[PDB]
RNA sequence: GGUAGCUAAUACCGCAUAACGUCGCAAGACCAAAGAGGGGGACCUUCGGGCCUCUUGCCAUCGGAUGUGCCCAGAUGGGAUUAGCUAGUAGGUGGGGUAACGGCUCACCUAGGCGACGAUCCCUAGCUGGUCUGAGAGGAUGACCAGCCACACUGGAACUGAGACACGGUCCAGACUCCUACGGGAGGCAGCAGUGGGGAAUAUUGCACAAUGGGCGCAAGCCUGAUGCAGCCAUGCCGCGUGUAUGAAGAAGGCCUUCGGGUUGUAAAGUACUUUCAGCGGGGAGGAAGGGAGUAAAGUUAAUACCUUUGCUCAUUGACGUUACCCGCAGAAGAAGCACCGGCUAACUCCGUGCCAGCAGCCGCGGUAAUACGGAGGGUGCAAGCGUUAAUCGGAAUUACUG
């Protein structure tokens, strides 16, 4: 219910740099990036009204391992959900617990971000949290199991994650092990090459 | 003497075997009407004796043609509890009838005094000196 | 049918018979006053009348002319038994 | 016979019964007159975990009405006025 | 009649039966019955199977409790035939050297036996492999199950078994001796109304039905699978052309048997 | 037109249907299949279509299509029709699911095997 | 089963007794019922137990609550290639009836009554809450769940009882079937599970009343395929995992190349790393409240008895259960497929082939170099699923009230 295959091979089909070989050196390259997603991709793919649109979303999806069967109710949700149904679904997607791990360094990749909280390495205000979906509310603080801590790789991740970007939504620490909650992300604290009505309006057809 | 030593002393599960068309099948319907279990008798395939009364070889198949597999039967006679059985002669059919001595403690051997003993007669035997 | 309370048919034909009795006492005495009024005997009519006044109101206590059944045949009795005498 | 007593209205293993008042004849969850509190037997050390409208359970009793053998039980485990 | 006097005067009362634990005396308590037949069950009105078990120690009644020593499972008991003369009878309650019928759901083979506890099983019973021909593919130009539901039905008794290939029609049925008659027969008795007919097919072998360690077996159910089959019962088997390609078979080597299993 | 008009004689829907009956509506049909033929399709096309008429189980007999290279089909049999038209050849308004009851599939199909019905061969 | 005879009760039946009851304007008429337990000082009498007493039980009148009758109106499918329908029919009066009004019934009497806002007659159909679809108005539908209804082999009938016209009651007829010593008998799974049959297709002849609820019972307790669990099936909706990193001018192999190379491809290898979920081992919540044994209560009483009540003491109560859950053990070990690539529609070539073979939802592909056929490479989209067929609503402002 995961990739599982040639991450590349993806981030070359969005053109951009999806955080997929994050690890060491970030700032993806090295590859052939760009002039052959395939057998073909040397080519000048002119697509369609469609085509600018479902790539759009077929990113956000990957830009964070979810699926279908899943995505769709997340829009659905946000639907239901009062406002801008565009950062919303964007509010669900960082909302993920599985999200928050990597987002906050406790992790290399959004990949190697889940073969932890899934194999119970991570938890919340208690309760080791097992599903890489919890939906985490505000306040919620995480914290990486008290047991595995710090091992032959978490540590590694910290690393190069505080020198990224780095987030505004939480108060991580880095030796202590567990970020919060701070509050739910904006719409201007987030972005780059990602666009929310040319997603929700794929969903409207 | 107690209520159950006394109930197992007093059975007796026997086979009934021979080669193909020799007696079994009617010997037991016979035997049957010696322990009130059959008020009248009959013959095989319904035949020569009238009356809808052949019988006690189960199936079907078997009363269009002749024996087929091993009916088994408990009635009273005199002081005991019998358990009998009645086994199929034919080479091919049977199997069974092998698997079925391995039920039985003792065995009766049906012969054709107008044939004397043939194949399967034979062969049964081999397979009975294998229990004693 | 095989089903232990099966004694409640014969229970039922028992109390059928005893009933049917006492139901057909009921009506046959009430009976004996219409006679009375196709007649034109006021005397033997309250007699009658009176004679069953209670014989009704008790099968009715016990359960079989309940309630209000009794009161009517009382009722639009002693009302005809005037009405006309 | 107007019997207030309990539907088993939970999902596996996790029940939620509810104290309604029902002619004694009735489903379990069948036909009811009026839900009149319920009863939580997980809630775990919490908030919440039973609730009853005591003062309403007395109307039925009034007009006459037997209660469960466990609905009793929830009537004063919970005391009655402290 | 003296014969039969013969028979009350001197034939054995329940004897000893021997097992991979002991020897079983009839005298001793604690059930313990073996099955040895799952007749050929017709049978008016169900699937039945019923196994003919013959208790060799120990009283039966009706709601205890026994042990099927091979499956290690613990079963209780409580429809349980006494067969008045190739008929059901209910039910009563047994002892040694009686005949007992039971309900076979998959459950019960041949020579499995019935403890209260001790786990051991019966030496005996014979249980020998089919030789072959076949496909029986059916006038009445189907259904399909009564006929299968049919062969899936008389299989779970002794003599005969069905072989179906991977190609879900091609019926293969093997094979006491040559008697593949009252297949035909049972074919139309029993409760199935089917008709079918024969032919010849390209099987030797009788096969031979085979299971151990996976992956290996992954391997296996892969290369030669064109050429495997599987049985009414869920599993497993092969199915041969020659005696050559049957040895080389086996020779891809080294996993297990042989398997007859009746 | 008019209210009153609508109010009287009111507007009636108009039903659909459905371009495969044979019966139920359901999902497909079990038939003994009668004749085994092959036939010429339309102007523009030029083959030699594989078809066969089956004589359903709820009574109705009718002609069906046999897609893929080749098939077992013959006299009797006993295939199992889907739906699906056959624009074509008319008449054809039915295809008989391959691989399914009497039906062998499409030897050798390597490529959407789930139609035509074939099994993975060695992965 | 038949005949005879004895025997008890809260079985049955008089008599007595009567109002706040039934009948009657009133006077007065007339109606009822059962006892059985645990005790226990006097006295104790024909020392059975009388009696004192609490405890459940019975009669009667008026009420409470629930439950059920019954009545009126509106609405609740299609068909006029269905236009007329009806005599107890419509009303009256008067007897009878019912628990009750009532043509319910009968007698007599007026002659009516319904109908194109569609009667009647055919065809179809369990109705509502709701369910699916839709922006909505609507369209479609009424499995699972709850309310109402109806039926319980077919047809009919009554009986018993508070209530049945009675799924596992009875009587009759019918069809069917089963047993018989032959004279006569017996039964109806649309309760649970199960077999046959039919079909594209639909489950185990399981466990326990431990919990909730029902019947009886003072209570314990008994009964309870109701219920609660379990067994089977990807049928589905919500989860989750089959690995996470790191990695070369980028292996061999495959496939394409105008051979200069490109690409599957970080993909694999190799290097680190994690082991959820399975498999093996342990430890172990909650669903239990209660009832069953003793001590106290201006609790009533003649009473420390007996009975209830409330605290308190101990022993104890589960089917599911090798539970849910928690901790290790081991190791990426044990877990990916299906559809699609001419257009709509995201996604390309080679080879074969030759209007053959075949594709196709619609247009439309194939008669030698076909991105539409089959295969291969590659790519695209979904994932324990994917596809197809089937069915409904949408798009269909393609019955348009909104429109």
């Amino acid at each position: 219910a995961r990739y599982l295959g040639p991450k590349l091979k993806l981030s070359r089909r969005e053109g951009t740099d999806l955080f997929l070989k994050s690890g060491v050196r970030a700032i993806d390259t090295k590859c052939k990036i760009e002039q052959a997603p395939g057998q073909h991709g040397a080519r000048k793919p002119r697509l369609s009204d469609y085509g600018v649109q479902l790539r759009e979303k077929q990113k956000v999806r990957r830009i964070y391992g979810v699926l279908e069967r899943q995505f769709r109710n997340y829009y659905k949700e946000a639907a239901r959900l009062k406002g801008n149904t565009g950062e919303n679904l964007l509010a669900l997607l960082e909302g993920r617990l599985d999200n928050v791990v990597y987002r906050m360094g406790f992790g290399a990749t959004r990949a190697e971000a889940r073969q932890l909280v899934s194999h119970k390495a991570i938890m919340v205000n208690g309760r080791v949290v097992n599903i890489a979906s919890y939906q985490v509310s505000p306040n919620d603080v995480v914290s990486i199991r008290e047991k595995a801590k710090k091992q032959s790789r978490v540590k590694a991740a910290l690393e190069l994650a505080e020198q990224r970007e780095k987030p505004t939504w939480l108060e991580v620490d880095a030796g202590k092990m567990e970020g919060t909650f701070k509050r739910k992300p904006e719409r201007s604290d987030l972005s780059a090459d990602i666009n929310e009505h040319l997603i929700v309006e794929l969903y409207s057809k | 003497l107690s209520p159950y030593l006394q109930e197992v002393a007093k059975r007796r599960t026997f086979a009934i075997i021979s080669h193909p068309d020799a007696g079994k099948t009617t010997i037991t319907e016979k035997v049957l009407l010696f322990g009130q279990a059959i008020q009248t008798a009959g013959t095989v395939k319904g035949r020569g004796s009238n009356q809808h009364a052949k019988s006690d070889w189960m199936e079907m198949e078997k009363q269009r043609g002749i024996s087929i597999t091993t009916s088994v039967m408990q009635f009273p006679y005199h002081d005991c509890l019998v358990n009998l059985l009645d086994t199929p002669g034919h080479e091919d059919f049977s199997e069974d009838t092998y698997r079925t001595l391995t039920a039985v403690d003792c065995c009766l051997m049906v012969i054709d005094a107008a044939k004397g003993v043939e194949d399967r007669t034979r062969k049964l035997m081999e397979v009975t000196r294998l229990r004693d | 049918n095989i089903k232990s309370a099966k004694k409640r048919a014969i229970q039922s034909e028992k109390a059928r018979k005893h009933n049917a009795s006492r139901r057909s006492m009921m009506r046959t005495f009430i009976k004996k006053v219409y006679a009375a009024i196709e007649a034109g005997d006021k005397a033997a009519a309250q007699k009658a009348f009176n004679e069953m006044q209670p014989i009704v109101d008790r099968q009715a206590a016990k359960g079989l002319i309940h309630k209000n059944k009794a009161a009517r045949h009382k009722a639009n009795l002693t009302a005809q038994i005037n009405k006309l005498a | 016979m107007v019997t207030i007593r309990l539907a088993r209205h939970g999902a596996k293993k996790r029940p939620f019964y509810q104290v309604v008042v029902a002619d004694s004849r009735n489903a379990r969850n069948g036909r009811f007159i009026e839900r009149v509190g319920f009863f939580n037997p997980i809630a775990s050390e919490k908030e919440e975990g039973t609730r009853l409208d005591l003062d309403r359970i007395a109307h039925w009793v009034g007009q006459g009405a037997t209660i469960s053998d466990r609905v009793a039980a929830l009537i004063k485990e919970v005391n009655k006025a402290a | 009649d003296h014969m039969l006097d013969g028979l009350v005067e001197w034939a054995p009362a329940p004897m000893p039966r021997q097992t991979d634990t002991r020897t079983v005396e009839a005298s001793e308590d604690k059930f313990t019955g073996f099955v040895f037949k799952i007749q050929a069950n017709m049978d008016p009105k169900h699937r039945d199977r019923v196994a003919f078990m013959r208790v060799v120690s120990g009283k039966y009644e009706k709601g205890m409790k026994l042990r099927q020593v091979r499956t290690a499972k613990d079963v209780v008991i409580s429809d349980a035939l006494t067969f008045m003369a190739g008929d059901r009878s209910h039910v009563e309650e047994a002892y040694p050297g009686d005949i007992l019928g039971l309900h076979n759901h998959g459950t019960i083979q041949i020579g499995d036996t019935f403890t209260q506890g001790e786990m051991m099983k019966f030496t005996g019973i014979p249980n020998f492999a089919p030789e072959l021909f076949r496909r029986i593919r059916l006038k009445d130009p189907l259904k399909q199950k009564q006929l299968l539901k049919g062969l899936v039905q008389l299989s779970e008794e002794g003599a005969v078994q069905v072989f179906r290939p991977i190609s879900n029609n091609d019926l293969i049925v093997g094979a006491v001796g040559v008697l593949q008659f009252d297949v035909v027969v049972a074919r139309l008795k029993s409760e199935y109304n089917v008709e079918a007919v024969y032919e010849s097919v390209n099987v030797a072998t009788a096969r031979w039905v085979e299971c151990a360690d996976a992956k290996k077996f992954e391997e296996f159910k892969r290369k030669n699978e064109s050429q495997l089959a599987l049985d009414g019962g869920d599993n497993l088997a092969y199915i041969a052309t020659s005696m050559v390609n049957l040895r080389l078979a086996q020779e891809r080597y080294p996993d297990v048997q042989f398997h007859q299993t009746r | 037109a008019t209210v009153n008009q609508l109010v009287r004689k009111p507007r009636a829907r108009k039903v659909a249907k459905s371009n495969v009956p044979a019966l139920e509506a359901c999902p497909q049909k079990r038939g003994v299949c009668t004749r085994v033929y092959t036939t010429t399709p339309k102007k523009p096309n030029s083959a030699l279509r594989k078809v066969c008429r089956v004589r359903l189980t709820n009574g109705f007999e009718v002609t069906s299509y046999i897609g893929g290279e080749g098939h077992n089909l013959q006299e009797h049999s006993v295939i199992l029709i889907r739906g699906g038209r056959v624009k074509d050849l008319p008449g054809v308004r039915y295809h008989t699911v391959r691989g399914a009851l009497d039906c062998s599939g499409v030897k050798d199909r390597k490529q959407a095997r789930s139609k035509y019905g074939v099994k993975r061969p060695k992965a």
